[PDB]
């Protein structure tokens, strides 16, 4: 036979191994397929009835979770459009911390709906303008649906009831206990000023009994061992040092030079006396426990044991700062007896054992303190990691509630209302953007559809009933999970709420990602290396 | 030999008859090699 | 097709088939340790890549030695490790229970049933079972100082029944109880020494209330000093006693031969000053973590005193805790209160080795085991068996609630759950019934290992437990059933409380997985 | 569901196993072989063994412990008998 040689010009001047895609048929319709498949991959982990997923990364490490961001991070994607969707999801996670699956579902639905408009004749620009107009209208509509704003962020029961939902979406059954624990931990460290740092909540995992044996502690725990003979203090005055607990030396090279024998016989005695004097000077101020960030010497340990001083060595360069914040002391860069202002105070300092683990505990009775710790007990590291992720989401929800006080109903009610109102608006717009607006409105049913499919009912009946009940003026009606027959329930009475800011940012980022994917026309790829 | 192996690959064992045969053959060969150099009229 | 989503080499599997595959793999994992349960259970031999062999009857050890790489199977290893770390006994029962749960709920999963219903039923059943166990446990508020010892002895003897040292359980239980009651309030495990010396018979194993450790390296002259003291004083040091440079940072610059000679004499003067400071305190035994030189050894031997160097840190700490001194880094303040005291010190020949014994201290807070045997793995398995009793005794000292063994508690829980299930309607009834049926794998496995007719014995046990005999289990020697509470087959309630929670948590986690994705390399 | 060959143990296809009475019989055969080798060196009329080292060195001996120490074996039961002899010694 014969061959089709090549086309003159760029097709001949292209490098070997490179790829050049152009046109609607070779670029847009393939990007839409890639994004749709990526969305379908994680569709099944959405809602309270979502199923866990097991992923092994390239280092043979095992992950079990239903968090969309973790799944996307552990997967490795080779397609640029899915890469941009992934970056949109990661940006949403960084900005708010919850709603990383809503972004994927919305973007996939928007693209798969724009495909048929492109098929029936509309160009990319008319789709883009319609999407932008619809997004602005949705952002304008959203505030009117706000209901049941937060009242007191220093009431334990109200905080637990506000944080229940975001935990219940991942741990179905343990949500009450987890909400109680996280509410206690968050209310403990919340200052008078609005400033609430997420980093001030620490999580410690100990293998052992079941999840129900988890606890919260007003202080700090370290998985270390006491370096001295003393093991417990009942009213602790703490000194903190950043330098090693040893006699210092010159930065420049030094050498002990001796020309007689008396110096040789006296050097070590003088050194030992100097160290003893320094240690006793430190001990005279009343310090019970000395914390150091570096090496300890044998002679220093001997004298510390002689004078009944508890010696703890912790070494992260950040745990030291956290301990300083917890107790109220300032790290000293030189070995000198501290002044009272530099001296920390903690009630109890001791060494304990939990489930084959030696820990050192600094504990207060104060309900406020500066930071707090959550001790998790589980039978599997994967389970403990999943509970840690749930705790992180709860903390992020509390911080978002601190930033903004407004809530909106959940379980599909907000999406159904937005879709109905956007359809009503887009009915009255003359032109070729009404099709894009109607498609944008229709894309909102994907969330209740996914919830119904995961629950195991008929999504069409659920959506029809939601529309029928919303036509009468009931704006707080959403999907019911408990019933085996498709049904609806009032969400405001049931307490299924979610934050306004999260929905705002999710819609914004999803729309931006979708239009950015739609704007690309032709693709040039170099050969992989 | 038993069907079960009680040795590493390359290890060897010789029992009564074979051991006696090998030892006697070696000793007699050593003696016969040096017999020729005995006496006032031995050779080099 | 032109550009693919994920990297080539990715493997994915979803739906009912992969769940069924996970259930199947858990069955193999449970079959790996099935025949090591009960007083008539055997043990296994594992050979690694380097040819080193391990003979074991411990479920956690066997599972660790197996090289399991199945993601669903790894959970059964994890729960066994968790149980071993938490209570120290019951590593096989939890794996068997988890596998039984999964096998029992397999067909309902195959029928298309939603896994969350199964998870809810499991959680309800686990809570009910734990509550019932806590209700029916047996405790004595103010029993005695001597009725607090028979309980521990019975618990230890029950814990030692299925191990290699089963014949000498009455001999070993007394020693483990003594070792635990001679131990502080924190009950630290490092305060108990275990030594293994080849030769001799098992009945030659001994417990020394004091300390004993192996002979260390010695220089010339060590044979010229005495080897038995009655009322000595012991100095514990962290100082190096030999002729050496003062500091590696040092340097000596000198002009005259007289000063040279003085410099030479100064080092001997320093060393002899330290030695005389040690000598004048009255100490007769000297122990150090740092090398003891030949000059120091000959100095001590010329004055009838004993010296030992390079003593391990753990042994020195145990010696200090037994005698009542303190480690000294400086010999300039050797007072009486820093010197240890013992009622006799000796050096003895044990099975080809030389050992130093400090015995007679009444204020001791530690003890040491000397274990004899015929092989390295023999002694290793003996130590593994002793650890199981030690942990059980510690937990029993903490809380003193016990229940009868041999399957009585499992039969009672199964009867309770079966009675409860008839009250509720729907698929919850079927799932709770399956959970209740899954609990009687333990008596069945006991009878299977012993070589009985398991079906008839199970029928008799069920018939007895319903007529009204809460504590009725299988009798291995009598081929029949018997009241296990009057036969002194006891165990703390924690072992079953922790086993149920651990097994239920692993069953729920495996069921709630939808698909598995593997990344390249 | 088609439970096709699924991988549980690392290097699954190159490891072996033995269960039941067959393992016990193999152990008994190995022990019998070792004992029958050691039988003839018992008593005032017993004979002795010649052992050749890895480097070609020769040792003529009657001591059971030394013979079993100088023999190199693969069978774990044989190694157990060697350790038993060494412990007695
Ligand atoms: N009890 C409930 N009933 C109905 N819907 C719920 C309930 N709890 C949470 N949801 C819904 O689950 C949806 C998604 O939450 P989730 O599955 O955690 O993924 P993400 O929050 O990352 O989007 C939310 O929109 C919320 O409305
Ligand atoms: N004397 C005995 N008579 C009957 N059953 C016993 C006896 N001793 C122990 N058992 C049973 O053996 C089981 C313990 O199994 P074992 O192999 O020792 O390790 P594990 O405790 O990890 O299962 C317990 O369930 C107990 O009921
Ligand atoms: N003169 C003798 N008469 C009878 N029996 C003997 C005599 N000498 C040794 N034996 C027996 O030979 C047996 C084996 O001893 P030996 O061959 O020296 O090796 P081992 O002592 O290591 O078994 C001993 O049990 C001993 O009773
Ligand atoms: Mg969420
Ligand atoms: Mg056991």
């Amino acid at each position: 036979a014969l061959h089709v040689p090549k086309a003159p010009g760029f097709a001949q001047m292209l490098k070997e191994g490179a790829k050049h895609f152009s046109g609607l048929e070779e670029a847009v319709y393939r990007n839409i397929q890639a994004c749709k498949e990526l969305a379908q991959t994680t569709r099944t982990a959405y809602g309270p009835n979502g199923m866990n997923k097991m992923v092994i990364n390239h280092l043979e490490k095992l992950f079990v979770t239903n968090d969309a961001a973790t799944i996307l991070r552990e997967l490795e994607v080779q397609h640029p459009a899915a890469k941009m969707i992934v970056m949109a999801s990661h940006m949403q996670e960084q900005e708010v911390g919850d709603g990383t699956n809503f972004v994927l579902v919305f973007a996939g639905a928007l693209l798969e709906l724009a495909e048929e408009l492109l098929r029936i004749g509309l160009s990319v620009s008319e789709v883009i303008e319609g999407y932008e107009i619809a997004c602005r209208k949705a952002h304008e509509i959203l505030p009117n649906l706000v209901c049941c704003s937060a009242k007191n962020l220093r009431d334990i029961d109200e905080v637990s009831s506000l944080l229940r939902t975001s935990i219940m979406s991942k741990q179905y059954g343990n949500e009450v206990f987890l909400a109680k624990l996280i509410a206690q931990a968050c209310v403990s460290i919340f200052p008078d000023s609005g400033h609430f740092n997420v980093d001030n909540i620490r999580v410690c995992k100990i293998l052992g009994s079941g999840i129900s044996s988890s606890s919260v502690l007003h202080g700090m725990v370290f998985k270390k061992e006491t370096e001295g003979d003393v093991t417990s203090v009942k009213d602790a005055k703490i000194a903190v040092y950043s330098c090693p607990f040893d006699g210092m030396i010159t930065e420049t090279k030094g050498t002990v030079l001796i020309k007689t024998a008396e110096e040789l016989m006296n050097f070590s005695k003088g050194e030992e006396n100097l160290m003893d004097a320094q240690v006793k000077a430190i001990a005279d101020t009343g310090a019970n426990v000395v914390v150091t960030g570096g090496k300890v010497a044998d002679m220093a340990l001997h004298y510390a044991n002689k004078y009944n001083i508890m010696l703890v060595r912790l070494n992260s360069k950040w745990d030291l700062r956290r301990l300083c914040k917890t107790v109220g002391a300032t790290a000293l860069p030189r070995l000198t007896p501290p002044v009272l202002e530099e001296m920390g105070h903690c009630d109890s300092v001791y060494l304990s054992e939990v489930g084959d683990t030696q820990v050192v505990v600094f504990k207060h009775e104060k309900e406020d303190g500066a930071i707090s710790t959550i001790v998790l007990r589980g039978s599997t590291d994967n389970l403990m990691d999943d509970i840690e992720r749930a705790v992180d989401d709860g903390v992020n929800t509390f911080k978002v509630l601190t930033r903004d006080k407004r809530l909106v109903p959940g379980g599909g009610a907000t999406e159904i209302e937005l879709a109905k109102q956007i359809t009503s608006y887009g009915e009255t717009c003359p032109g070729l953007e009404q099709y894009a607006i109607k498609k944008f409105a229709e894309a909102f049913e994907a969330i209740p559809r996914a919830l119904a499919e995961n629950s195991g009912v008929k999504a069409n009946e659920v959506i029809s009933k939601l529309y029928a009940v919303h036509q009468e003026g009931n704006k707080n009606v959403g999907l019911d999970i408990e019933a085996e027959v498709p049904a609806v329930k009032d969400m405001l009475e049931a307490g299924i709420l979610d934050t306004y800011l999260g929905k705002y940012w999710a819609i914004k980022l999803a729309t931006n990602a979708a239009v950015t994917v739609l704007r690309v026309d032709q693709i040039i790829m170099a050969k992989p290396a | 030999l038993a069907p079960v192996n009680i040795f590493k690959a390359g290890a060897d064992e010789e029992r009564a008859e074979t051991a006696r045969l090998t030892s006697f053959i070696g000793a007699i060969a050593i003696g016969d090699l040096v017999k020729s150099t005995l006496g006032p009229k031995g050779m080099d | 097709t032109p550009v693919i989503l994920l990297k080539e080499g990715t493997d994915s599997s979803q739906g009912i088939p992969q769940l069924v595959s996970n259930i199947s793999a858990c069955q193999v994992i449970a079959e790996a340790v099935r025949t090591t349960l009960g007083p008539r259970g055997m043990d296994k031999l594992i050979v690694d890549g380097r040819g080193k062999a391990t003979i074991s009857n411990d479920g956690a050890t066997i599972l660790k030695l197996l090289d399991v790489v199945h993601p669903a199977a790894k959970t059964l290893v994890d729960i066994a490790k968790s149980q071993d770390a938490e209570v120290g006994d019951g590593t096989t029962s939890v794996t068997l229970l988890a596998a039984e749960f999964l096998k029992q709920v397999k067909p309902y999963v195959e029928e298309g049933l939603h896994p969350q219903i199964i998870i809810r039923a499991f959680r309800t059943a686990t809570q009910l079972a734990v509550n019932k166990i806590k209700e029916i446990a047996v405790t004595v508020k103010k029993a005695d100082k001597v009725e607090q010892r028979k309980l521990l002895e019975k618990c230890a003897m029950t814990a030692l029944s299925s191990k290699l040292i089963s014949q000498q359980k009455a001999f070993f239980a007394k020693m483990v109880v003594d070792a635990v009651m001679m131990l502080d309030d924190l009950l630290q495990l490092k305060m108990i020494g275990i030594k293994k010396v080849q030769g001799g018979a098992l009945e030659d194993s001994q417990l020394v209330a004091g300390v004993a450790f192996k002979k260390t390296f010695s220089y010339a002259g060590f044979e010229m000093q005495p080897k038995k003291y009655h009322n000595p004083k012991i100095a514990l040091l962290n100082v190096e006693l030999e002729l050496k440079a003062e500091k590696d940072n040092a340097e000596i610059r000198v002009h005259t031969v007289e000063d040279y000679q003085a410099i030479v004499d100064a080092e001997w003067n320093i060393l002899y000053d330290k030695l005389e400071k040690i000598h004048h305190s009255g100490a007769k035994v000297v122990l150090s973590k740092l090398p003891i030189g030949d000059v120091a050894t000959q100095y001590f031997a010329d004055r009838d005193m004993f010296c030992a160097g390079r003593v391990p840190e753990e042994d020195l700490k145990r010696t200090m805790m037994a005698c009542g001194g303190s480690i000294q880094t400086s010999v300039n303040a050797l007072s009486a209160d820093v010197l240890g005291r013992c009622q006799v010190f000796e050096e003895t020949q044990i099975g080809g080795e030389r050992y130093n014994f400090f015995t007679g201290c009444p204020k001791a807070k530690t003890c040491t085991f000397i274990l004899r045997g015929g092989a390295e793995q023999f002694m290793e398995e003996t130590e593994r068996s002793l650890h199981d009793a030690i942990m059980i005794v510690r937990r029993a000292i903490k809380n003193d609630s016990v229940v009868a063994g041999g399957g009585a508690i499992e039969m009672e829980l199964s009867k309770y759950l079966r009675d409860y299930s008839r009250t509720i309607p729907g698929k919850q009834q079927l799932l709770i019934g399956a959970y209740a049926k899954a609990l009687e794998i333990i008596p069945r496995q006991l009878c299977d290992n012993a070589g009985f007719d398991a079906t008839n014995i199970l029928n008799k046990l069920r018939a007895r437990h319903a007529q009204g005999g809460t504590w009725y289990g299988v009798d291995i020697n009598n081929e029949d059933i018997a009241d296990n509470f009057e036969a002194f087959v006891w165990e703390p309630a924690m072992v079953r409380i922790n086993a149920l929670t651990a097994a239920s948590e692993a069953a729920c986690l495996i069921v709630s997985v939808d698909e598995t994705i593997k990344n390249p390399r | 569901e088609y439970g096709r060959p699924f991988l549980i143990i690392k290097d699954q296809d190159r490891k072996s196993r033995l269960m039941g009475l067959e393992a016990l019989k193999s152990h008994i055969m190995a022990a019998k072989a070792v004992a029958n080798t050691m039988r003839t060196s018992l008593g005032p009329n017993g004979l002795d063994k010649m052992m050749v080292d890895k480097d070609g060195d020769v040792t003529v001996t009657n001591d059971g412990a030394t013979i079993l120490s100088m023999m190199d074996v693969d069978h774990q039961i044989a190694k157990l008998m060697v350790e038993l002899s060494k412990s007695q010694d």
